[PDB]
């Protein structure tokens, strides 16, 4: 079971329901597609990568990488969704 | 929160399983934090402490919070292994981390200006 | 070993995992559960290279250590006559302040 998270630029990110439910914001926006008007795809791919990273590691944990150019936007995205 | 002055020695290895320079922090008998010398990432250090003492560890440049055997490490009776790992930070904090580290103390909401300025702090976490 | 993949085509991107032992054809079965298209109407790529249904993801270079949770390998998806491989790039970030 999956959900579709669509970014601001049309890109359609399909991820497992349980991964998306980590975000409490998305659980509301599902209660199943979610449209993100302020989140472009280069930010929302990272969010999806974070879901997987978070679900797998919650051994030794690796650093979650964040490029500098996407850092601010991703911060706003993370701030809004609370993830 | 204070080390229990047991005087029962306790043999401990500070294992650094993180990509951060670890800063070990001993909570002396009055609860004040005492900073030990740092472990480069992936390096270890056999160290001499005592049953009932209180250790926590941080990134040593940013004071980000690390795990030890997954928050507070107390040497117990025997050596003992203190495995210092990255936590699974929130995505928000992780971005606060990256941003903090690329900008001296910008286009974001006012609530985020404060988040960026609410540095991780040892005295802070302790009350918690 | 689990490999973590983005399966991508046009402006579609599925995030999923598989075992390193599992097969291309078995991955096509996963796509079918999601995008509802049978494997025979699916082609799978690692870059430009058409992948064979019988080969394992590992053979095809999707290893637990390259295909990571926080950094997942990309598998190209083509639908069917068969279209060409098309993956729309993600948006490009602004300039650094």
């Amino acid at each position: 079971m999956y959900v579709k998270l669509i970014s601001s630029d049309g890109h359609e990110f399909i991820v497992k329901r349980e991964h998306a439910l980590t975000s409490g914001t998305i659980k509301a926006m599902l209660s199943n597609e979610v449209n993100f008007r302020e989140i472009p795809s280069h930010v929302l791919s990272k969010v999806c990568m974070y879901f997987t990273y978070k679900v797998r590691y919650t051994t030794e944990i690796p650093e979650f990488p964040i490029a500098p150019e996407i850092a601010l936007e991703l911060l706003m995205a993370a701030n809004f969704l609370d993830c | 929160l204070r080390s229990v002055n047991s005087r029962e020695p306790s043999q401990v290895i500070f294992c650094n399983r993180s990509p951060r320079v670890v800063l070990p922090v001993w909570l002396n008998f009055d609860g004040e934090p005492q900073p030990y010398p740092t472990l480069p990432p992936g390096t270890g250090r056999r160290i001499h402490s005592y049953r009932g003492h209180l250790w926590l560890f941080r990134d040593a440049g940013t004071h980000d919070g690390l795990l030890v055997n997954q928050e507070l490490f107390v040497p117990s009776l025997n050596p003992i292994f203190a495995n210092i790992t990255l936590p699974v930070y929130t995505l928000k904090e992780r971005c606060l981390q990256v941003v903090r580290s690329l900008v001296k103390p910008l286009d974001i909401v006012r609530s985020l200006y404060e988040d960026l300025e609410d540095h991780p702090n040892v005295q802070k976490d302790l009350e918690r | 070993m689990d490999v973590f993949l983005m399966i991508r085509r046009h402006k579609t991107t599925i995030f999923t995992d598989a075992k390193e032992s599992s097969t291309v054809f078995e991955l096509k079965r996963i796509v079918e559960g999601i995008l509802k298209r049978p494997p025979d109407e699916q082609r799978l790529y690692k870059d430009d290279q058409l992948l064979d249904d019988g080969k394992t993801l590992g053979e095809c270079g999707f290893t637990s250590q390259t295909a990571r949770p926080q950094a997942p390998a990309t598998v190209g998806l083509a639908f069917r006559t068969f279209e060409a491989l098309c993956i729309e790039p993600f948006s490009s970030p602004p300039e650094l302040p």
